[PDB]
């Protein structure tokens, strides 16, 4: 659900409908294919109608990419990493993440038995 | 003679040493389960139990008189009877290891 950059097309309400003139309905159909087929290939581009309404001093048609004005509060990436280490800590299986060291060993008779290796002994 | 007394709390039979209501035996049990739920606490009190339940035990006569036949046969009888229990010595250590969660085990 990260819809930032999603293409948004704003049309006057007259265009959107069933009783609209065939020319208008054809325009809406083309916009549907434009939405459904637009990619970032070599021949990417747009020829859109542009009419700044003398009233309200704003354009009626726009093709714009939806934008967000904030950032997610919590960093999910570091959050999950903390719990993964905690889970491995509960089973004392840090060797899965850290890996085999040069001062740890799985040999029971060795003088440097790993914590996990001793657990299987119990 | 004991002219004084090591009177700890003696409130109503229950030991009222801990001034916090939560950590007293009627509710200390729950509190300990709740804290046992936590990962760090669980692993920290699990490693100690681990270490205790790792070593084995074998009866031994005192520093002197270790060559006496009576002491040797007594040690043998003690070890055999330790193995003669219907619950193994390791099982007894397991039952004791509630030691960490509460501080005492009857």
């Amino acid at each position: 659900r990260d819809l930032v950059g999603m293409p948004k097309i704003g049309l006057p309400p007259d265009y959107l409908g069933e009783d609209a003139e065939p020319e208008k309905k054809a325009f809406v159909k083309y916009c549907q294919e434009v939405v459904n087929d637009l990619i970032a290939n070599d021949r990417a581009g747009l020829i859109w109608p542009r009419f700044i309404d003398p009233e309200t001093k704003e354009d009626i048609f726009e093709f714009s990419l939806v934008s967000r004005q904030g950032a997610k509060a919590y960093d999910t990436g570091s959050i999950i990493d903390r719990y993964s280490k905690q889970i491995m800590m509960a089973f004392m299986s840090d060797v899965l993440a850290m890996g085999q060291s040069k001062y740890g060993s799985f040999s029971l008779a060795d003088s440097k038995t790993s914590l996990l290796a001793m657990s299987v002994d119990i | 003679g004991e002219v004084g007394s090591l009177g700890l709390k003696v409130r109503s039979g229950r030991i009222y040493e801990e001034p916090r209501q939560a950590l007293r035996f009627p509710e200390s049990i729950k509190t300990f389960q709740l804290m046992m739920r936590d990962p760090s606490v669980a692993a920290s009190v699990n490693i100690i139990k681990m270490f205790v339940r790792k070593v084995n035990w074998r009866f031994v006569p005192p520093k002197g008189k270790e060559k006496d036949a009576k002491m040797i046969e007594r040690a043998n009888f003690f070890n055999s009877l330790m193995n003669d229990m219907e619950h193994d010595w390791a099982d007894f250590i397991n039952s004791v290891m509630s030691f960490c969660t509460y501080g005492f085990c009857v």
